C-alpha cells in the first residue's frame, strides 16, 4: 500500500 | 529472508504537450505488483502480480484516489521546483521518489526510506531517523522548510513504520510462493577464443530470483575485478534474472579461471570453470 | 545532467532455432525517461512489441524492458534499435545468443 493521504492538504514539494 | 517494500513515483513535465504524467509503480524486492499511470485512457492502480489481485475494491479505489491526488500534487511540485530553480517555462522536468520500508529475517522494520530527486539528482530525503530531512541544496531546503512546517516526516514516519510494514508483511504472505522463494541461478561457462593466444570465458547466471547476486571471476584464486566484463543484471520477464561476467584468458591458462557465483537460493556458493 | 542508455539484446530462455522464445532489450541507466525502443527483425521494426512499466533504479536512473515473442534460426538476425536525448542518432545494438 503507498503512503496514504494526509488528514489535510497533502504537502507540494 | 529479508524484505523491502518499495514505491517509485515518476513526475514528469512536458510543457506544451498537456500536463505532467504520474506515474507510480510498487514493489515487493524485485516484484512489480502494481501500477497507475495518468496517461492512461482510464488512469486507475492496475495490479501487476498475480497476489495482489485478491485485494477488494476498497483497496483499489484507496490506491487510486492516493495516485490522482499525487498527480496533482506533483504537477503543483513541478511548478514549485520549476520557481526554485529560476527555470524557464520551456523545459520538461521530472520530480521522482522512491521510498518504502526494509524489513530483516524476522519480519521487523530494518529501517524506512523515502527519497526524492529533481531531473535525476538527489533533491531532499528522509533521514534514517524518519524525523529531519537532508536537503540537497537551497531549492530543496525551501521544500524541507514547507515539509517542516507542515510537519510532513511525521506523516512518512507514520506510515514507514505503520501501514508501510503491515502492508508489507500481508504480501509477503499472500505471495510467498513466490516472494519468499529464491530461485537460484542456473549456471555454465562458456569459452570463445579471440585470437590465437586469448580467449574469453563467460561465466552465466539465468533464472534467478530475487535479482542480487555475486558473478565474479578469479585467477588463480585472485579476484580478475578489472579484467572482468560485468553486465548489469538484467530481467529475462519471466520474473527472473539473468547475468554474466567474462574474462579474456591467455590460451592454456583456462583452469586457473574460475567463476564464483553468490545467490541467495544456492543451497551452496558455486565454484565453476569452463568444462571443455 | 542527461545519462545515456546501456542497452542488452538477449533471450528469455537459452535460444534455440525454431524454439519460441521471447526477444527482450532492456535499457536502463538512462535520464530523463523518454526513450524510443525498438525490435527489429532483418532491420524491420517488429510491431506491436510490450514493455515493462517505468522504473527506475537506486541513482535515480530509469529502466524499461521490451519484449515480444520470436522464434530464433540461424538465417534470421534481432536487433533493439534505441533513441534517446543523448543520442545523436538511434543506437542499434544486435541480439548475439552469446551475449
Amino acid at each position: 500500500l503507498p503512503e496514504p493521504l494526509p488528514q489535510g492538504q497533502l504537502t507540494a514539494y | 529472508g529479508s524484505h523491502s517494500m518499495r514505491y517509485f513515483y515518476t513526475a514528469m513535465s512536458r510543457p506544451g504537450r498537456g500536463e505532467p504524467r504520474f506515474i507510480a509503480v510498487g514493489y515487493v524486492d524485485d516484484t512489480q505488483f502494481v501500477r497507475f499511470d495518468s496517461d492512461a485512457a482510464s488512469p486507475r492502480t492496475e495490479p501487476r502480480a498475480p497476489w495482489i489481485e485478491q485485494e477488494g475494491p476498497e483497496y483499489w479505489d484507496r490506491n487510486t484516489q492516493i495516485f490522482k491526488t499525487n498527480t496533482q500534487t506533483y504537477r503543483e511540485s513541478l511548478r514549485n521546483l520549476r520557481g526554485y530553480y529560476n527555470q524557464s517555462e520551456a523545459g520538461s522536468h521530472i520530480i521522482q521518489r522512491m521510498y518504502g520500508c526494509d524489513l530483516g529475517p524476522d519480519g521487523r522494520l530494518l529501517r524506512g526510506h523515502d527519497q526524492s530527486a529533481y531531473d535525476g539528482k538527489d533533491y531532499i530525503a528522509l533521514n534514517e531517523d524518519l524525523s529531519s530531512w537532508t536537503a540537497a541544496d537551497t531549492a530543496a531546503q525551501i521544500t524541507q522548510r514547507k515539509w517542516e512546517a507542515a510537519a510532513v516526516a511525521e506523516q512518512r514516519r507514520a506510515y514507514l513504520e505503520g501501514l508501510c510494514v503491515e502492508w508489507l508483511r500481508r504480501y509477503l504472505e499472500n505471495g510467498k510462493e513466490t516472494l519468499q522463494r529464491a530461485d537460484p541461478p542456473k549456471t555454465h561457462v562458456t569459452h570463445h577464443p579471440v585470437s590465437d593466444h586469448e580467449a574469453t570465458l563467460r561465466c552465466w547466471a539465468l533464472g534467478f530470483y530475487p535479482a542480487e547476486i555475486t558473478l565474479t571471476w578469479q585467477r588463480d584464486g585472485e579476484d580478475q575485478t578489472q579484467d572482468t566484463e560485468l553486465v548489469e543484471t538484467r530481467p529475462a520477464g519471466d520474473r527472473t534474472f539473468q547475468k554474466w561476467a567474462a574474462v579474456v584468458v591467455p590460451s592454456g591458462e583456462e583452469q586457473r579461471y574460475t567463476c564464483h557465483v553468490q545467490h541467495e537460493g544456492l543451497p551452496k556458493p558455486l565454484t565453476l570453470r569452463w568444462e571443455p | 545532467i542527461q545519462r545515456t542508455p546501456k542497452i542488452q539484446v538477449y533471450s528469455r530462455h537459452p535460444a534455440e532455432n525454431g524454439k519460441s522464445n521471447f526477444l527482450n532489450c532492456y535499457v536502463s541507466g538512462f535520464h530523463p525517461s523518454d526513450i524510443e525502443v525498438d525490435l527489429l527483425k532483418n532491420g524491420e521494426r517488429i510491431e506491436k512489441v510490450e514493455h515493462s512499466d517505468l522504473s527506475f533504479s537506486k541513482d535515480w536512473s530509469f529502466y524499461l524492458l521490451y519484449y515480444t515473442e520470436f522464434t530464433p534460426t540461424e538465417k534470421d538476425e534481432y536487433a533493439c534499435r534505441v533513441n534517446h536525448v543523448t543520442l545523436s542518432q538511434p543506437k542499434i545494438v544486435k541480439w548475439d545468443r552469446d551475449m
